[PDB]
């Protein structure tokens, strides 16, 4: 689940830069994935 | 076998040990208190008569 925050000048699309993204949590989980989906926060 | 000396290299918290280009161990991290150590081959060179 590697993780980084940047700051972002406008939002138009990707910047140019190298941002390392540093290793933040190691999952033992080790199960069989090939799909995925993102929630969203509905009010 | 070495001298385990203070380091100021700035290791990352997910990083435990440093590694010399020819993949030897050059710092490392102490197990229980999370200090970082320098290690250094001991005093040595050749001999001419
Ligand atoms: C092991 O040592 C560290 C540092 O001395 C200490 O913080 C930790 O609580 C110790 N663990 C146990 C189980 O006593």
């Amino acid at each position: 689940i590697y993780s980084k925050h940047t700051p972002i000048n406008l939002e138009r699309d990707l910047p140019q830069g190298f941002s390392a993204l540093e290793p933040l949590v190691d999952l033992p989980i080790g199960i069989n994935i090939t799909r995925f989906q993102t929630l969203l926060a509905l009010h | 076998t070495g001298v385990l000396t203070e380091s100021n290299k700035k290791f990352l918290p997910f990083q435990q040990f440093g590694r010399d280009i020819a993949d030897t161990t050059d710092a490392v991290r102490d197990p229980q208190t999370l200090e970082i150590l320098d290690i250094t081959p001991c005093s040595f060179g050749g001999v001419s008569v």
